[PDB]
Formats: C-alpha cells, structure tokens, sequence
C-alpha cells in the first residue's frame, strides 16, 4: 500500500540505514570456513579479526575458554541492539519491546521458581538475559516473597498484561513452572502478532510470516515432545498458539495425536512444513527436526531486508546474530572438544 | 533411598548430571552439590568437600579433576571408603590418566 | 422400542435422486419420501431455470 | 466490484491451490461467478445505451 | 416462500438477458460482408463463442440454477411435510467390490 | 576390570559434553534453570556387601529410584537434545556407580 | 491504476524473482495486462479527444 514510503523514515530513516549496515556486518559463507580451518581457540580468535567482530577477547584471562567466547558474542549485539533501542521513538520502540518481552519473560520466570525456593533476587538477577534489565524496584528486595514479586510485575514490569492468564499466586505454586512459561509466552505471541497486524502495512506481511512460523513450529515440536511425559491432552492444547496456519484445522489433530507419524501426517497439509520433516532424516549422523527449523527461521528473517520500510528488519536483526553467536559459539565448542567431522552444523546466515 | 552422589564441578558437568537425574535438597533446603566458577575460592570448595564428608547421606563425590588439584591435599589425606571419589575430565580438561589414586594403588597398570 | 434407521431402497435410477434428499437430512422412520416426486418435480424445476433448447442439448448429450 | 471479488479470490486462491492442488477447479469456478459479476453491469450498460 | 419461488423468474430472466447479449455481443461480431474473410473470422470467432456459451451458461447458469431448483425443495417443498430426523442405514454389505 | 572401566568413562564423557554442546546450541541457556530448579532425585545408590573371602568389602549398588526428573520443553523446546543428553548422562552415571564400587 | 499494479506486481516480482529465477516471464506477462489497462485509457481518451 502507499502506508509506508513516506512517513517511515521521517523518525524511523536513520536507524533502518544503520541496522542494514550492520546486517552487512554478519558472517558470510566465505568468513565462517575462515573460521573453521583453525582447529584452535587462539587461531579463531585471530580469523574473527578479519570481520567486524574481534579484538572483544583482549585484556581477558590468558586462557581462552568457550564460556568467555559465549558471553562476548551476546554482550556485542545486546549492545548494538540496545543502541537502537534507545535511540528510538514510540512508533519503532513499542515493537522492539515485544522483542525484549521474549527475553525478560524467560527473566521473570527465573525470578520465580527462585522466590518460590526461598532464593534472594539478588542471586538471581546476575542470571538473567541482558535486555530484561528490569532496573525498576519492587521486584527487588521481595524478601522472597512471592506476593511481593507478584504485585510488582502487575505494576512496574511490562509483561503485566501478560500474567492475566497466570494469577492469583494461586496458579505460581500450583502450576508447572514449564506450563505458566508457556502460558505467559503465549500471551506473548497472540498480544505482538496482533500488534504487528495492527501495523497492517509492509510490516504485517514482512512480520507475520515470522510468528505465524514460530507459532506451528511450536504447535509441532510441543506435540512430539509431549508425547513421553505426564500431560493432558487438552492442558497441552491450551499451550497452542491461534496465530498460524495451523489454527483453523491442524492444531486439533495435533492435540489428539499420540505418535510421531500423526504429528507429520498434519504437516503433509502444508507442504511449506511437510518438506521439513522430509528433509529431517534424523539419522544417527544426520540433521535433525529441530535443525530445519532453524535453517526455515533464517530463510525468513533474511527475507526480511527485501522490504526497505518497515519494522521486521529488526526483529529479524535480532533474530539472525543470535543465530550467528549460536553458530561461533558451537565451531568454538567444537575446537575445543575437537569434534572436527561435526562441524559443519553451523546456520548459513549469508 | 540408602546414598546419594554429591558433585563438585563446573557448570556444565554439574548440569549434566542433575539432567541425569541425581541430586537433590535434603530437608534443610542444602543441595548436595557445588557449582565452581572462576570466582569460586578455595576455602568454599575445600569447606564443602569436608561437609558432604560429614553427611552420611552422601558418599560418592564426583569431582572435576582441575578442582581436585586445587584441594587434593583434602582428597588423600582422608582415606576411607564411604566418601568414594572419582575424578573426572571437565568439558576443555583432558582425559585424566596422571594422579590417578588407582593408576598410583596399582603399579601393574598405565 | 428403539428408532430403527431410515431404509429406502433405491436403484442404479434412483440412488441419485435420494442422495440430494439425503444431503439435507435424513427423514423419520416411516416419513413420507419425497424423492419419487423429485424425480420429476426437480428437473422440471430447473428446467424453469434453464429453459434453453440449445444448451439442453448439449446438457443432454454430455 | 468484480475485481474487488477478483482480487481477493486470486490472492487467497493461488496460495491455497499452491498447498491444495485439488482446489484449481473451485478456484476457477469463483472466478467464472466474479466474470459474471462483470458481465450483469455490461449487459444493463447495453440495455441502457441502446434505450 | 410463495416469493422464494421468484428464483424461478430471477434465474430464467438472467439467462435469457446473459444469452442475448453474448450472442450480440461476440457471434455477430464472427459474420461480415466479405466473404472469405467473414468464413475465416466466424471459424475463430465461433470457438471463443462457443467457449464462452459453455464456461457462462451451460455450467455456471446451470450450476447455480441446479443448487437454486434443489433448495427451493429443501426450503418451501420439503418443510410443508418432510419433517424429522432419522438414521441413515447401514447394513452388513459387500462394498468394497471396486477396490 | 576397574582400569577398563576408568578408560570408558573417559569415552563416555567425551561423547556425553558433545551432547550437552548440541542442547546448548539449541536451548541456549538451559543450565541456569537446572541447576536453581533442584528437588528430588531419580537416581539413588544402595549400599550392598561383597562376601569376596572372609573379609566383606563395600560395594555401591545403582538403584534405580523412580523419581520423575523435570520436563524441560521451555528453551526453543530442544526436548530431543535434552532427552539424548539425559540418556548420555544416565548411561554415565551408572557406570560411575560401578565405578566406585571397584574403587574397593 | 495502471501504474499503481505495474508498482505493485513489480515489485514483489522482483522479490518472487530473487528467489526464483523461472518467475521473470510471469511477471512480465502479468505487467503486460497492466499496460494494455494503460493504453486503453489512452484509446478512449483519443477517441473522446478527437471526436
């Protein structure tokens, strides 16, 4: 439509250059088999100096180990991230909070479980994802207790409106911690695929495709993983998200399904997914289902900067360098464990 | 029900094992097992081996071996035969063979 | 004294007629059978319709 | 209005024969009905015109 | 009801309306007054004429007025005497002859 | 035997840390909720006696519990990875009971 | 309206094309009827213009 074009880059122009230049910035197929040939953790460090990362090792521990290399990875692009976080305007930061609610919701979950296992939040907070930050009192100095932190994340925490589903206290204890974080996380997904459809221009159909993705792809995986353990059909159901393809009819042969083979039976509706348990030979030596779904994520979020005004640059920015530390994250574990002959597990992010 | 395996290690081989189903609180809320990070000092490891030593609920130790050589004076000077050590190879640590108590105890052996 | 099921008996005819009655419900047990009248009563109907001596026949022929 | 009718009849038929090959046929049907949605405007504009 | 029946009126009028005006409309068109030519032009015009008295009227008319002469017995007919519901019967049978 | 065992617990381990990689690259982070989320274990060991000679020595038996462990779907749902890496462990574990028990 | 399709057919022609290169008759073909809208326009506009 004629929605975008035109008032986008008034606010939103110099952040959608920026986030593009460092979209250029990730590591092409030529960089990652640079990084391959080293078979040593110094070597690495000196083939990520050719790229825009590197020189983030410097003035650490003379050991190098896999642990540093992670949590280096993450500090770079949180920090990145929130550079053009704070340097935006209501219209971009509200949809960019909803990518920070992924995260402070695994946040809020640490917090709990914790206050209900009489632990201080401050042994707690020094775990959690960066960008919860949760700088905001009343959620610290609980006195571990769970009252305390219920009523500050009604208050002052952002995923508020999210905890409608999960309240009263009542449902903390009683509830699996696994069932009420996929609960909240659904609240997530129906709240911000709503919001990117009230955005209904570019963003809609650039965005949408992305959570209407991670929607089935959940739908699929919960079902299988669901199949060995203590949990009712209809409970499990209840975890399915309504913002798919799977919503109209698909999800409840999934909730009714006992086995593997209907789980796939579904997918063969929907050849964009049918192929993915096709291609997930799940070999012992092979790739696995959950190994295409990272390949399918990627294909999308790089699809995403075909559209030079909207908002699902970067989300999908976000989405693309946590793939990106994954995959130097595991050629680093694999130099140091030596698994040569696996590694060739990385994502290709272009 | 009779004995549990206390752990002293990094956080990976802590994780694995709790993911293997061993450990648990006793019911004063202690966990029979210590995560060791780059902060983790010596007295707190060493204090910690001591105490599982005194509980007779524990048993087998597993330690990583970089943390035994940190406190290996606390790992032969007491000798019995409830507090079962065994050594392990931490994720970047090598295979262990140096040190060992049995490649030691037995001269016939690599 | 339960309700038996609703058996008409058709033919290689008259199954065709039946089954649009079908498509609509099924009718109580010893209900009056409107399909030997919709035989007639339909096309003809249509035909009220589709009035038209040159597509009728080629309906006809297909 | 026809091609109103047109227009989202293709967008939303096209994906759906793409995972469905069997709804070609009833994809072609609502279009034939969108034709003859057309063709009423014409053929009172034929009327009228003539009038 | 007794006004439902102006599917009847409704359906036939659009037929006839459809008929003249595609007639006029495309096959007139195919006929001229030179001859080798109008024969030519009529061959190639009379195949689009004939595609199109068959893709609006022989189907879709008849589709529609099919499904319009059907509900009227399932809406005015059928609801005067044809009330109720039954099972459908199910016996023991051979059926999977073709198979 | 115990020499034996000692080299294949060094195998397991290798192999059990390759899986653990591959549940971290997909779950991320999993090991924080594992390590603050503790209550009661699945595997226990039992003390039994080895009448060898005259002399009785102390062996450890694996006892097999029951305990449910915890379900953990919640981190990108890599229940796969997880479900290998608690069988590598297990298989682990088990061995190091024998282990033990052969220290003796 | 011409334009506004020619706009819009190419551009997600375009985006159809990158990933799959056998798209660019397609396109082209659906652009075509976009013109042909255009020059009908101009034929009455002629047409009116002169009569």
């Amino acid at each position: 439509s004629f929605f975008p074009e035109l008032y986008f880059n008034v606010d939103n122009g110099y952040l959608e250059g920026l986030v593009r230049g460092l979209k250029a910035g990730v590591l092409s197929q030529a960089d990652y088999l640079n990084l391959v040939q080293c078979e040593t953790l110094e070597d690495l460090k000196l083939h990520l100096q050719s790229t825009d990362y590197g020189n983030f090792l410097a003035n650490e521990a003379s050991p190098l180990t896999v642990s540093v290399i992670d949590d280096k990875l993450k500090e770079k692009m949180v920090v990145e991230f929130r550079h053009m976080r704070n340097h935006a305007y209501e219209p971009l930061a509200s949809f960019l909070d909803f990518i920070t609610y992924s995260y402070m919701i695994d946040n809020v979950i640490l917090l709990i479980t914790g206050t209900l296992h009489q632990r201080s939040i401050a042994e707690l907070v020094p775990k959690c994802h960066p960008l919860g930050s949760f700088e905001q009192m009343e959620a610290v100095n609980i006195a571990q207790t769970p009252a305390e932190l219920y009523n500050a994340i009604l208050v002052d925490t952002p995923l508020a409106a999210f905890f409608q589903d999960c309240i009263s206290e009542q449902d903390l204890d009683e509830m699996n911690i696994e069932i009420i974080r996929n609960t909240l996380y659904k609240a997530y997904l129906e709240s911000f695929y709503k919001f990117c459809t009230l955005l209904g221009g570019t963003t809609a159909d650039a965005m949408c495709p992305i959570l209407e993705f991670e929607a089935d792809r959940r739908a699929f995986i919960i079902t299988i993983n669901s199949f060995g353990t203590e949990l009712s059909k209809e409970d499990r159901a209840k975890l399915f998200p309504h913002c798919g393809r799977l919503y109209p009819e698909g999800l409840a042969q999934l909730a009714r399904a006992d086995d593997y083979e209907q789980v796939k039976n579904v997918a063969d509706y929907y050849p964009e997914y049918k192929l993915l348990f096709e291609g997930a030979g799940s070999n012992p030596g092979d790739k696995t289902l959950e190994d295409r779904f990272f390949e399918h994520e990627v294909k999308l979020n790089k699809l995403a900067f075909l559209n030079q005004f909207h908002f699902g640059v970067f989300y999908a920015f976000v989405k693309l360098k946590e793939q990106e530390c994954r995959n130097i994250v595991w050629i680093a574990e694999c130099i140091a464990q030596r698994h040569r002959a696996k590694i060739d597990n990385y994502i290709p992010i272009f | 029900r009779g004995k549990l395996i206390a752990v002293i290690g990094d956080e990976d081989t802590v994780t694995g094992f709790l993911l293997g189903g061993i450990g648990e609180l006793n019911k004063n809320r202690h966990p029979n097992f210590l995560v060791v990070e780059k902060d983790t000092t010596i007295n707190e490891i060493e204090d910690t081996f001591r105490q599982f030593l005194n509980r007779d609920d524990i048993g087998i130790i597993l330690i990583n071996q970089y943390i035994a050589e940190m406190v290996r004076h606390a790992l032969d000077a007491h000798q019995r035969s409830i507090p079962a050590v065994l050594e392990i190879p931490s994720k970047e640590h090598p295979y262990d063979a140096a040190k060992d108590s049995i490649l030691r105890r037995a001269k016939g052996m690599f | 004294n339960q309700t038996p099921p609703t058996y008409n008996k058709t033919n290689k005819f008259t199954h065709g007629f039946q089954n649009i009655v079908d498509a609509y419900g099924i009718g109580t047990y010893r209900e009056i059978n409107p399909a030997p009248y919709t035989v007639i009563t339909f096309p003809f109907l249509f035909a009220v319709m589709f009035g038209d001596f040159g597509h009728g026949i080629l309906m006809t022929l297909f | 209005a026809a091609g109103f009718a047109i227009g989202i009849v293709g967008d939303a038929g096209v994906r759906g024969t793409a995972q469905q090959p069997r709804l070609f046929v009833g994809m072609i049907l609502i279009l034939i009905f969108a034709e003859v949605l057309g063709l009423y405007g014409l053929i009172v504009a034929l009327i009228l015109s003539t009038k | 009801n007794t006004a439902s029946y102006l599917r009847l009126w409704a359906l036939s009028l659009a037929h006839a309306q459809l008929s003249e005006v595609l007639w006029t409309m495309v096959i007139h068109i195919g006929l001229h007054v030179r001859s080798l030519a109008g024969g030519l032009g009529l061959f190639f015009i009379f195949a689009a004429f004939a595609t199109l008295t068959v893709a609006i009227l022989l189907i879709m008319e008849g589709l529609s007025a099919f499904l319009h002469a059907l509900r009227l017995h399932w809406v005015e007919f059928q609801n005067k005497f044809y009330t109720g519901t039954g099972f459908k019967f199910l016996p023991f049978s051979f059926e999977h002859i073709r198979e | 035997k115990i020499i034996e065992t000692k080299m294949l617990m060094g195998e397991v381990m290798r192999e059990a840390a390759f899986s653990l990689a591959e549940a971290k690259f997909t779950a991320g982070d999993f090991s924080t909720t594992v390590i603050q989320n503790v209550n009661k274990a699945q595997v226990k060991i039992r003390a039994k006696k080895d009448n060898v000679a005259g002399v009785t020595l102390p062996v450890f038996e694996h006892y097999h519990e029951g305990t449910d462990s915890y379900e953990l779907t919640g981190l990108a749902r890599g229940g796969e990875q997880l479900a290998k890496l608690k069988r590598n462990y297990a298989k682990a574990v088990e061995l190091l009971v024998e282990l033990a028990s052969l220290q003796t």
